[PDB]
């Protein structure tokens, strides 16, 4: 998302995805194996229609 | 060296060629001997249960632009005692 300023990305299933990022933040994604610290994002998915 | 010495190490394109299985080992090795290290990966995360503690920084720099763009995380694993 970073690399597009619109900050809009694509995926294989059709999905346009568009990702907003705040950094001021200590937020876990947790999953069976570690923690992963990381700066806070929305993922909102368009209209493929 | 000294008893105070900072074991350093670096790594490029760190452990590309095996296989996306058994990196897992590798940074168990690592932590076992306590290095202090600088790696980087094109295609690797770093997202290992293995692993005690890790910082990472992912760059982003468009095509040519002259400005490059730092995303900061950290990761703390589960090593698998299972």
């Amino acid at each position: 998302s970073m690399a597009a300023k619109n900050r809009m990305v694509k995926t294989d299933y059709g999905l346009h995805v568009k990702v907003m990022l705040d950094y001021e933040k200590t937020i876990t994604l947790q999953a069976e194996d570690g923690n992963l610290l990381m700066p806070d994002a929305t993922f909102l998915f368009e209209e493929t229609r | 060296a000294g008893e105070m010495a900072p074991y350093i190490i670096s790594l490029d394109e760190a452990f590309a060629g095996v296989d996306e299985n058994n990196i897992r080992d590798m940074f168990e090795v690592v932590e076992q001997l306590g290095f202090n290290y600088i790696m980087n990966s094109q295609a690797l995360w770093g997202d290992y249960d293995t692993i005690s503690s890790l910082s990472i920084c992912e760059l982003v720099r468009p095509k040519n632009a002259d400005f490059v763009t730092v995303i900061r995380y950290q990761w703390d694993g589960k090593q698998r005692t299972f």
